[PDB]
């Protein structure tokens, strides 16, 4: 996956942002909280906001759906996501992603690429 | 936060 260098890491520290890990885990209980944020270099439009909360059945598949939509990209153009560094598959869910990856600030982190392969 |  991209080397990331995470403008909400930058920006906040890890007791800063387990603090706000344990308020959003507190307070929207049926919600995933995501992380995202687009791989250097990257050519793809750039998201408003990074930080959003999605159902925790929603699916791999159905998040890139959402996401295209966002940065204005088409069906047949090239996204890519990439989760513990490497890219999941579209039928995992959002809850079964964050059981098994979540970061230990409480939230998930999803970078996004138009390229599938980083050195 | 929002709803993605």
């Amino acid at each position: 996956g991209p080397h990331m260098k995470w403008a909400y890491k930058e920006e906040n520290n890890f007791e800063k942002r387990r603090a706000e890990g344990d308020k959003i885990r507190r307070k929207y209980p049926d919600r995933i909280p995501v992380i995202v944020e687009k791989a250097p270099k990257s050519k793809l439009h750039d998201l408003d906001k990074k930080k959003y909360l999605v159902p925790s059945d929603l699916t791999v598949g159905q998040f890139y759906f959402l996401i295209r939509k966002r940065i204005q990209l088409r069906p047949e153009d090239a996204l890519f996501f990439f989760v513990n560094n490497v890219i999941p598959q579209t039928m995992t869910t959002m809850g079964q992603l964050y059981q098994d990856h979540h970061e230990e600030d409480l939230f998930l982190y999803i970078a996004y690429s138009d390229e599938s392969v980083y050195g | 936060w929002e709803e993605l």
